[PDB]
């Protein structure tokens, strides 16, 4: 008869926040904020939120709580031809889950290796270090060479990732069994948090979403107590208003607030589906996003205080110590800074645990949206048991992550995250933004909000959904397609054909949306105007 | 025995290009960044940019972006710097210096390369001997000397008897006038070696490749 | 970028005195300052790195101190061969900038300028010119007046004064006054005379010669 609901408002109120907050909030925002105007990056970061991010977040969050349908069945009630979107996202998810979990696997392997009294990445007398390995608490006067490496860089590169055993994308096999066991434990800890439905995913989030703020607080007062930490904050907040003249940093801010907010994917749709009909949507979206940004903001300090201390211990120019913009900023730089602090075991355990709890909530929701849609599209054909479907998804993602668990797995992570998944999620998000605003009608949407909340949404939001948001996504998509960034990772430049592979994976994700449009266009009898009329008008 | 041997002086017309070499020896060439420092006449040092010999990892200065191009050859361990669109400001002494990654100091430098960007014709120097008169009072030491008049650019070397001996030679800086340089040299030798032995001054001009030797005669 | 400001472009010291050069940077530098020595006519030579640390092959008399923006390079016992231009350079932020440079001149006792006049050689007379030369060797300081006299009249046209850099053995300057003239005018005068006024003595040193085959 009817579907389930939430156990408490706070459970989903923290579930959506837990999905929104992840690793990128911690480390992607501080770097891009430091190199694009410093504190002045705060100005375009908010403008792209109020006009781009918040309208998509709220508009996405409203439809779910109004229609109470999955990512697939909701299109049958809006624009059946666009039902392929609900499938596209599914395929998209299969790609996303192929790498997003492996990162956590790395953190887990770093956590289980942090139970030793002497942390592995402090000394160089290990079984994986080379002759270039030079650590501290060693002879003074040491001078760095073009070939010299640090015990942290050696530990990440040659032990956990083991990327020295592959020559690139061409030859990357085989699979590392350690990270396979790690990602199995992770795929097990997400199973028991989803298999029961929204009951456990609203209860497990209590831990996964609150721990990172505590850990960030400890790391904050720690990095604030470190000598010479003001340099990282200065480099973090130094206004460079000339960056605002470049048309690039605005696109960077737009993309950053889009992926951090994460609209258009059906996760917010599914989370909103299980909720009260008369429940407020405005305040929910507002609070959650503003926290997601604030959390990024304080995370900036959490990183740059420690990196400032690292620049003080070395010789300044935080850009030099923060050259690498990736996991290496956390797994090498930040970790090496942790190793040189008292109670290093503590600050390592809580750090990697923080990473894992940062990732878990987003993977809970990440799967939750797809599971919800599929069950809603194939009801009671499906839903006979939930644990069965959730297990069938988790295992598929595990076999889908074996390509990422290889020695040259990080390369595939970059390729899929930047050349494949990204432009496809932006594309399908653009398709949704166009469909809801220009097909279903923005006036009827404001009428639905007027039904739930009791009042029609303001003109400020209507004018955003009509024009501001679709142009907001269009600008980012066009900016990427016009000039895809040259990929580089660990002194290795990607081949020229990488963009061909990424686009191949990207297009293969939404091959379902136009072919489904052709499907319904080929299924409905009569004239094409009557078929597109039964395809544009919701089900009678 | 870390040695960085650069190329000789270069005289080029404005608007042309010039390439300077840098042969390295005495260390692992693939271990250190190779840098180029520009020093103007009477001015301070000015870091142009570095290059990673392993892959040619260049890192230029914002002030020299599009002005200098750094290359490297591992087969012969030699670095190169090319300058295009040469003007009067480029006429300076250029060095190539070795440097580690951290701390970024310049441990070993090259001998330098005197670059002259001008359209003036390469003029051979006129070597005229400056011998003391026959009416002077020969005391404990006589002062000899040679004169160089009219040459371009500032690229000249005046030696004395293959560098033996030169414990009292005073060399005066060249003066530029009407597009030609003019300098002079002197040497204070005791009265127990003149005019007994052979004292001959050598004037070399690498720009015109002309070496004129003149012996002093009282 | 970073602006390394050396306020004192020139500093005077004596053999054996304690000399210290200051270096002012734009922003805070921590301990990323290098001190280089460039002798006149040679390439720069690294002396100090990271504020205080000495490089291999550097005497113990050269020290370094400072931590932040103002830095000091200290020499305890100044030698005659310590005559060079000193540069400070930051090595933290890209790009690496340098200081203005402090030419360290050595102060000593006065010295009498040995003046030596020379008649134009025959090789120059063949080409068709004649330049009387007046050399001023071993004196201190640099400030010294040079007056020419062809035949008692103070000659001022065609006189070029060339001051050399300080010496690295006895710290004595040297200059050359050149009187370039034509052959036709040279063969119309006999006894040339150049005189130099210095602070060592009130009477200017006067040198003269005759053209009539010395
Ligand atoms: C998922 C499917 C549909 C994508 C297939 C698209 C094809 C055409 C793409 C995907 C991967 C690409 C290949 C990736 C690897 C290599 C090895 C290299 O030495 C030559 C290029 C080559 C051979 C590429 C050719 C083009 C390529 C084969
Ligand atoms: C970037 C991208 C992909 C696709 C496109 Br289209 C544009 C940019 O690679 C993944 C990602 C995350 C963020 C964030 N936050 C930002 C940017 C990207
Ligand atoms: C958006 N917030 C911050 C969480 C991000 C996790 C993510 C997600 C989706 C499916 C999964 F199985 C696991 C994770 O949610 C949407 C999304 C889009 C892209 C793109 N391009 C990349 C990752 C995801
Ligand atoms: C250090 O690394 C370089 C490449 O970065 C490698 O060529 C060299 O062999 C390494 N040193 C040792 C002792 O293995
Ligand atoms: C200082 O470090 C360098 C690094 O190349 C080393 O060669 C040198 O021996 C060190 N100094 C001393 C005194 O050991
Ligand atoms: C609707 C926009 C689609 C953008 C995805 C990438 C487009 C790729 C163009 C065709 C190249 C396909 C290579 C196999
Ligand atoms: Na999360």
């Amino acid at each position: 008869g009817e579907r389930e609901t939430w156990g408490k408002k706070v459970d989903f109120l923290l579930s959506v926040i837990g999905y929104a907050v992840d690793l990128g909030n911690v480390w992607r925002f501080p770097y891009i904020c430091a190199q694009n105007g410093g504190g002045a990056f705060l100005l375009p970061y908010t403008i792209m939120a109020i006009f781009g991010g918040i309208p998509l977040f709220y508009m996405e969050l409203a439809l779910g709580q109004y229609h109470r349908n999955g990512c697939i069945s909701i299109w049958r009630k809006i624009c059946p031809i666009f039902k392929g979107i609900g499938y596209a996202i599914c395929i998209i998810a299969f790609y996303i889950a192929s790498y997003y979990n492996t990162i956590m696997a790395w953190a887990l392997y770093y956590l289980i290796s942090s139970f030793t009294d002497q942390l592995p990445w402090t000394s160089c007398k290990n079984s994986w270090n080379t002759g270039n390995c030079t650590n501290y608490f060693s002879e003074d006067n040491i001078t760095w060479t073009l070939h010299s490496t640090s015990p942290a860089e050696e530990f990440y590169t040659r032990h956990v990732l083991q990327i020295h055993r592959s020559k690139g994308l061409q030859d990357l096999g085989g699979i590392s069994w350690q990270l396979a066991l790690c990602i199995m434990l992770i795929f097990t800890v997400i199973y028991f948090s989803i298999w029961k439905g929204v009951k456990t995913s609203g209860k497990v989030v209590w831990v996964t979403a609150t721990f990172p703020y505590i850990a960030l607080s400890v790391l904050l007062v720690r990095g604030a107590t470190l000598p010479g930490a003001w340099r990282g904050v200065l480099f973090y907040l130094k206004p460079n208003w000339q960056k605002l003249l470049e048309t690039g940093v605005w696109i960077d801010a737009a993309a950053q607030i889009f992926f951090s907010l994460g609209p258009g994917f059906g996760v917010l749709l599914a989370f909103a589906s299980y909720n009260k009909f008369n429940n407020n949507c405005y305040q929910d979206a507002l609070v959650t996003s503003v926290v997601n940004c604030m959390t990024s903001f304080v995370s900036g300090f959490v990183i740059f205080t420690v990196l400032g201390y690292m620049a003080e211990m070395r010789n300044e120019d935080v850009s030099e110590v923060a050259k690498d913009a990736g996991p290496s900023l956390l797994f090498i730089t930040y970790a090496e800074a942790i190793a040189n602090m008292p109670a290093s075991t503590f600050f390592a355990i809580i750090f990697f645990l923080m990473l894992i709890t940062l990732g878990l909530d987003s993977s809970f929701a990440g799967l939750e949206g797809v599971i919800t849609a599929v069950l809603d599209e194939f009801p009671h054909v499906w839903a006979k048991r939930r644990e069965r479907f959730v297990l069938a998804v988790v295992i598929t993602c595990f076999f889908g992550s074996l390509v990422t668990l290889t020695f040259g797995g990080a390369y595939v992570v970059k390729l899929l995250e930047e050349y494949a998944t990204g432009p496809a999620v932006l594309t399908v998000a653009l398709i949704e933004a166009v469909a809801v605003s220009w097909f279903y009608g923005i006036t009827q949407f404001c009428r639905d909000v007027k039904e739930m909340l009791g009042f029609s949404p303001g003109w400020f939001w209507r004018i955003c959904w009509v024009a501001i948001s679709p142009l907001f996504l269009l600008f980012i998509i066009a900016s990427f397609l016009m000039s895809p960034p040259q990929l580089r990772l660990f002194q290795y430049n990607y081949p020229y054909w990488s963009i061909i592979l990424g686009y191949a994976i990207g297009t293969s994700s939404f091959i379902c949306i136009p072919t489904y449009i052709a499907y319904r266009l080929i299924i409905t009898p009569g004239t094409f105007k009557e078929r597109i009329i039964k395809s544009i008008t919701p089900e009678t | 025995e870390v040695q960085l041997q650069q190329s000789g002086p270069e005289l080029v017309k404005p608007g042309a290009s010039v390439k300077i070499s840098c042969k390295a020896s005495g260390y692992t060439f693939t271990d250190y960044y190779m840098n180029w420092v520009k020093q103007s006449h009477g001015k301070s040092l000015e870091w142009i940019g570095n290059i990673n010999p392993n892959n040619g990892g260049t890192s230029y200065n914002q002030k020299f972006k599009g002005k200098a191009t750094l290359t490297v050859d591992k087969s012969s361990t030699t670095a190169y710097m090319e300058l295009r669109s040469l003007t009067s400001e480029d006429s300076a002494v250029y060095y190539c210096t070795r440097s580690p990654v951290r701390p970024y100091y310049f441990d070993y430098w090259g001998q330098g390369t005197t670059l002259t960007v001008s359209s003036a014709k390469t003029t051979p120097p006129s070597v005229y001997p400056l011998a003391p008169g026959c009416g002077d009072t020969t005391g404990s030491s006589v002062t000899l000397g040679c004169l160089v008049k009219g040459y371009f650019p500032e690229s000249v070397t005046v030696t004395w008897n293959s560098g033996s001996l030169s414990s009292s030679v005073h060399t005066f800086p060249a003066l530029l006038q009407s597009g030609l340089y003019t300098m002079s040299s002197s040497v204070t030798v005791p009265s127990s070696t003149w005019p007994s032995q052979t004292v001959t001054c050598s004037v070399a001009h690498p720009a015109s490749s002309t070496t004129v030797d003149k012996k002093l005669e009282p | 970028d970073i602006v390394m400001t050396q306020s004192h472009k020139f500093m005077s010291t004596s053999v054996g005195d304690r000399v210290s050069i200051t270096c002012k940077a734009s922003q805070d530098v921590s301990t990323a300052v290098a001190w280089y020595q460039q002798k006149p006519g040679q390439s720069p030579k690294l002396l100090i790195y990271s504020a205080s640390y000495r490089y291999t092959g550097v005497p113990d008399r050269f020290t370094g101190s400072g931590s932040g923006t103002d830095f000091t390079f200290t020499i305890s016992s100044v030698q005659a061969e310590d005559l060079a231009v000193y540069y400070c350079q930051q090595h933290y932020s890209i790009p690496r900038t340098f200081g203005g440079g402090t030419k360290l001149e050595i102060k000593r006792a006065d010295a009498a300028p040995t003046v030596s006049i020379f008649p134009p050689s025959s090789e120059q007379l063949t080409s068709g010119g004649a330049s009387v030369v007046c050399f001023l060797n071993n004196f201190y300081p640099k400030d010294i007046n040079v007056k020419w006299k062809i035949d008692g009249s103070e000659r001022q046209n065609g006189v070029l004064n060339s001051w050399t850099d300080q010496d690295s053995k006895d710290s004595t300057y040297s200059m050359s006054s050149t009187l370039t003239l034509t052959k036709d005018e040279y063969e119309r005068h006999n006894s040339y005379t150049c005189e130099a006024t210095h602070k060592t003595s009130t009477s200017p040193i006067v040198k003269s010669f005759n053209r009539n085959e010395c």
